[PDB]
């Protein structure tokens, strides 16, 4: 099977400038090599086919480029439309196959995250398990570190995070950690800690709260 | 306008079956040739299958013959993907597409895209908790809340918050699979801690797969 390689995962970008996303194969597909965009929740538009052809509709700042294993996207001044994430197709051979895309996010000023620390609910511990969440809102860049200390201790493996899509209009990322534990550890510890790192920060911040109060 | 209608899918249990449909109008559909994609949780898209405007061409990838059969009705300007044998792997979100065949098997046009899980586990509505508002709340600052959604089974819930009259600064974040095999997510949103104490706050839970639906209250705790 021929491999589509897409060397970033993630570029960042300004409104107006050029961005050009590669594509490569892992053997010639001469030039038969279509690019798609799509959006969160949205399926994919057709944009490149025949690598550096139009579809009909497609704005004339979308162009494509390469032949035999090699192979570009350019985006001419980029509108804020275009926020999305591309990716290339193959048509030489079967099976087809698809490159698994690149996102692009808009810059802007570094924001540090607000920082929120949730206890379970009284409702929760009847059921035997305690969640316990902490929130960092409206930040960026996307790269964050949330640990979480329970009475000062580094855990490890019982947490999991979530993180938001840029939002269109501040363009900052939020994101959610949970911590889970049964309700019988939960009673047996008194600090519950969520620490953060983040570009923003000169140091890290910590929300905590004492069980029970 | 051209547009691909799918339907179908859901949750079905391993070495089950299940018929996926892609109607397609605003095209001559039997002029054309058409294609099943699907991508995965996490995963890139994968090319599952093709067939010509009169059915005497199918091809599969080689991966996938085994389990998939893709058919069209050209009257009911409709194709197929029937799904047998299925496996957990096959957990993923199916698109149809028609192909650009004046020059090659690009997609031109894209369905909505159907979702199917394949599991061993019954549906399972969520329970919802509050994530009440900070006691320390900054004083004439910004308090955040929230409700947690939790142990849901298949995907998706929506949440809202007033009855959708609550928009602003809410963040609902993508659910996660927790090892149990069951979903979480929360909805949080950030509001003026003036606010605490005139007005109320409740998140609207729906989990239609099991017709759960949750109005939770999300207050300062005593």
């Amino acid at each position: 099977d021929i491999v589509m390689t897409q060397s970033q995962r993630f570029m960042t970008t300004s409104v107006g400038d050029r961005v050009s996303v590669t594509c490569k194969a892992s053997q010639s597909v001469d030039s038969n090599v279509a690019w798609y965009q799509q959006k969160p929740r949205q399926s994919p538009k057709a944009l490149i086919f025949s690598a550096s052809l139009r579809f009909s509709g497609v704005p004339a700042r979308f162009t494509g480029s390469g032949s035999g294993t090699d192979f570009t996207l350019t985006i001419s001044n980029l509108q804020s439309e275009d926020l999305a994430e591309y990716f290339c197709q193959q048509y030489n051979n079967y099976p087809l196959t698809f490159g698994a895309g690149t996102k692009l996010e808009l810059k802007r000023t570094v924001a540090a995250p607000s920082v929120f620390i949730f206890p379970p609910s009284d409702e929760q511990l009847k059921s035997g398990t305690a969640s316990v969440v902490c929130l960092l809102n409206n930040f960026y860049p996307r790269e964050a570190k949330v640990q979480w200390k329970v009475d000062n201790a580094l855990q490890s493996g019982n947490s999991q995070e979530s993180v938001t899509e840029q939002d269109s209009k501040d363009s900052t990322y939020s994101l959610s950690s949970t911590l889970t534990l049964s309700k019988a550890d939960y009673e047996k510890h008194k600090v519950y800690a969520c620490e953060v790192t983040h570009q923003g920060l000169s140091s890290p911040v910590t929300k905590s709260f004492n069980r029970g109060e | 306008q051209v547009q691909l209608q799918q339907s179908g899918g859901g949750l079905v249990q391993p070495g089950g079956s299940l018929k996926l449909s892609c109607a397609a109008s605003g095209i001559d559909f039997s002029r054309y040739w058409m294609s099943w994609v699907r991508r995965a949780p996490g995963k890139g898209l994968e090319w599952i299958g093709e067939i010509n405007p009169d059915s005497s061409t199918i091809n599969y990838a080689p991966s996938l013959k085994d389990k998939f059969i893709i058919s069209r009705d050209n009257a009911k300007n409709t194709l197929y993907l029937q799904m047998s044998k299925v496996r957990s792997e096959d957990t993923a979100l199916y698109y149809c597409a028609s192909l650009y065949y004046d020059y090659g098997d690009a997609m031109d046009y894209w369905g909505q895209g159907t979702s199917v899980t394949v599991s061993s586990a019954s549906t399972k509505g969520p329970s919802v908790f509050p994530l009440a508002p900070s006691s320390k709340s900054t004083s004439g600052g910004t308090a955040a809340l929230g409700c947690l959604v939790k142990d849901y089974f298949p995907e998706p819930v929506t949440v809202s918050w007033n009855s959708g009259a609550l928009t602003s600064g809410v963040h609902t974040f993508p659910a996660v699979l927790q090892s149990s095999g069951l979903y979480s997510l929360s909805s949080v949103v950030t509001v003026p801690s003036s606010s605490l104490g005139t007005q109320t706050y409740i998140c609207n839970v729906n989990h239609k797969p099991s017709n759960t639906k949750v109005d939770k209250r999300v207050e300062p705790k005593s």
